[PDB]
RNA sequence: CCCCCCC
RNA sequence: CCCCCCC
RNA sequence: CCCCCCC
């Protein structure tokens, strides 16, 4: 879920 | 009868020898450097932000990321022409976007990372991972405006503002450079330090100093980017800050000329001293050389051009002593390490300058 | 003899450096903005009133 | 590099410059090419500084004569000297002509 | 819109005002050492147009 | 013959 | 050799 | 770094 963040 | 034909004009001859050459030095023939195409600007800006708001183990290639953003701002071919015109045969290598692998992002596509020649991938994924973990931690703790995200468009310019702060002291020592960069960025970059409270100014400044020392063509690239930014019609606030810092580096390496102009403006008496009067000719010659070179004479010590040194006033010890004394009397000299050839002239000029500063007059 | 050659002209040089550049900064390369064609002027005015 | 041998390198360079007199011209062309560059390293600027510290080599009498003129020495007006200012002005005119 | 023209540059306007008000302290020796760069800034203003 | 110092 | 401060 | 008032 870390790479699923909005950024 | 008259000693009017006794005249040499050494400095004009030396400048003529240096400029009027039909051969070009080919250096860095076997080396290569990395550039990023403008079409990747967005995906470099994000990375320029991820170095900022997170505490990273190693800041080795932050300066290279700032230079990559400069490349995107100017363009690949413009950057190649800039490097070629600086006297380097370095061949630019194009940054390539590459799929990370099985990692999938929110938009459903494969996460496209950056491939920058000379900066290994592992560092890039490490920086990205640390930034992602920090941002996840902050969202977990509390629930982040648009201007506190790595996607903010002013993060590359903040990184280049740290770079420009170190660029200002490129004619200085690394310790003094780092100290002045940190102690100014605690005030100059106050807004960015509020938005990004854990950006590491000392390590970013060290990375920029290392890059500017090694890759001397990147000084010319930095100056071309400053010229391109200052000629724009609009900009952000950080961009105007960058141009301010950049123009605060103009006369770098040549503070003696500036303090001599100051001493002339302060009407110091010891400028008329007989030892000094024997030397005004070569001083006028140095300033004439400044005028002849024109606007580019200021960027000589920043570019680290070998022609810088014709502007040195080291052969006018009386003039240098009087100038340093006049600067000390007015409090300008500060922690300046310039040698004083004639201590007596220095002390007399300091005394007169202090007496003039204390006194006031009406003209 | 005379301090007439002691002269720098820093600001003119800085302006010359900034204006006389052959490179243009390309910013906002990936972004987009919205415009309204003139033929819709009436129907924007109404919204400007609402 | 704490064990680089300056005396022997300097001796080698002196021998080369003495024998191959065209390498003096090559050295001067390299100095001109380096000094006309826009960028460089620190050692390159050091080299150009040393190179331009060799400019008036072999002609320190002209420089010291300019110094003596600048120092307003009285004995420049001596009658034995005044008989000779013409050829001195001619030598400096030749300097100007060569450029 | 034309009341926003000299925005960010009120120091130049107040300097013109001080010249117009014939202030005596403009002739002060500390100031007289600085009129050159001030004239340069106004010359830059004229040059930009 | 010339050149000769220091940086 | 040069450079060296502050903003 | 710059900028900072009123109309």
């Amino acid at each position: 879920d870390i790479y699923q963040l909005i950024m | 009868m008259s000693l009017q034909g006794i005249h040499l004009s050494d400095l004009s001859y030396k400048h003529a020898i240096l400029k009027e050459s039909q051969y070009t030095i080919k250096r860095d023939v076997g080396t290569t450097t990395a550039v990023t195409p403008s079409s990747l600007q967005q995906e470099i800006t994000l990375l320029c932000g991820e170095i900022l708001y997170a505490k990273h183990a190693d800041y080795k290639y932050a300066a290279e990321i700032g230079i990559q953003y400069i490349s995107t701002a100017l363009g690949s071919e413009r950057v190649q022409q800039i490097l070629r015109n600086s006297g380097s045969e370095v061949q630019v290598v194009l940054t390539r976007t590459y799929s990370l692998g099985k990692i999938k992002n929110n938009k459903g596509e494969d996460l496209q990372m950056l491939d920058i020649h000379g900066v290994e991938k592992s560092w890039v994924e490490e920086i990205d991972k640390e930034a992602r973990k920090t941002m996840a931690t902050l969202l977990k703790e509390s629930s982040i405006p648009q201007n506190q995200r790595p996607s903010a468009p002013d993060t590359p310019i903040i990184l280049l503002c740290v770079g420009a702060l170190i660029f200002t002291k490129l004619a200085s020592t690394i310790e003094v450079g780092l100290e002045t960069t940190v102690r100014r960025a605690n005030r100059v970059l106050s807004d960015a330090l509020k938005r990004y409270p854990r950006m590491d100014i000392p390590k970013i400044a060290r990375s920029f100093y290392d890059l500017f020392e090694q890759k001397v063509y990147h000084r010319s690239l930095f100056i071309e980017y400053g010229k391109a930014l200052g000629s724009s019609s609009t900009g952000s606030k950080a961009e105007s800050l960058f141009v301010n810092i950049f123009m605060q580096a103009y006369g770098a390496g040549q503070t003696m000329l500036r303090w001599g102009v100051i001493a002339r403006s302060s009407n110091n008496i010891m400028l008329g001293h007989v030892s000094v009067q024997a030397e005004l000719k070569q001083v006028t010659e140095v300033y004439d050389l400044v005028r002849e070179m024109g606007p580019e004479s200021g960027l000589l010590h920043l570019r680290q051009s070998p022609k810088a040194g014709l502007l040195s006033l080291a052969n006018c010890p009386n003039f240098a002593s009087v100038v340093l004394g006049n600067a000390s009397g007015l409090g300008i000299i500060g922690m300046y390490r310039g040698r004083v050839p004639n201590t007596e002239l220095f002390s007399a000029a300091e005394s007169y300058a202090k007496s003039l500063k204390e006194s006031n007059k009406i003209n």
